């Protein structure tokens, strides 16, 4: 096509996704993970989520307010990630670091895998 | 904005 | 912070918008624009327009499934802003340019009055 | 992957 872009048009839509969550305005599913619970929208979580992309378009699943994370699931390595969904920021630190890949790799978040196991790498 |  | 930064994941998030757009899935309010009709996610309405942002946050009208624009709105100016929306390329033409740029005034599309303005500028 |  003959289309014309605006280069912020993405970050912007991103930026503002995550002010609604913030607000909890239109948010349609709470992420339980063990004591925690996670307000949060569904397209968000299915566009940064191999699992939750196939949670959410199931027939039955699809409609459910509530979703239990397997109980190995760290709450603070969800959080990360969930943040990392919202903003394209992850918060990759010694400490978490561990948590954080396993939690992406549950989710089945392929790019936070990546940079973890290179984090990794590199401290051996 | 940009020709993408 | 001391967070590390996915150049493309905002870019990524909004084409599994897209497509989740194309194939229907998880879209809650349908927008009719005289004869026609177009699916779409409140979230990403809400997240590229001053009016939608509106609509959608009044405590009434954040629970209508169907919501009917003004009968001046052009339905071809309407699909180009909401394929921008997904999308952030915008199909200007010659032959659309009024009616985009009076949809983007009515949907508060700041970013897409500027072009418009400065691309009829161009031509006068 | 970048500093942003
Ligand atoms: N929503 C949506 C969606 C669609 Cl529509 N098409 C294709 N993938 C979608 N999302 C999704 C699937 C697999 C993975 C990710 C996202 C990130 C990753 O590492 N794996
Ligand atoms: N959703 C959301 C949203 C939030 Cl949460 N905060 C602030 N603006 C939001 N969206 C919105 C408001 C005004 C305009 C646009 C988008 C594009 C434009 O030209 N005007
Ligand atoms: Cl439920
Ligand atoms: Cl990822
Ligand atoms: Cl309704
Ligand atoms: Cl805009």
């Amino acid at each position: 096509d003959s289309c014309i872009q605006f280069t912020r048009h993405a970050s912007d839509v991103l930026l503002n996704l995550n002010r609604l969550r913030s607000r909890d305005i239109l948010t349609d599913v709470v992420i339980v993970v063990s004591r925690e619970q996670f307000r949060a929208h569904k397209t968000v979580l299915m566009a940064c989520s191999g699992l939750f992309y196939s949670i959410f378009t199931d027939q039955l699943k699809c409609n459910l307010s509530v979703i239990n994370l397997d109980p190995e699931i760290n709450p603070e390595g969800f959080c990360i990630l969930l943040d990392f969904m919202y903003t394209s920021r992850l918060n990759l630190r010694e400490g978490n670091i561990m948590a954080v890949m396993a939690t992406a790799m549950y989710l089945q978040m392929e790019h936070v895998v990546d940079t973890c196991r290179k984090f990794i790498k590199a401290s051996e | 904005w940009v020709i993408p």
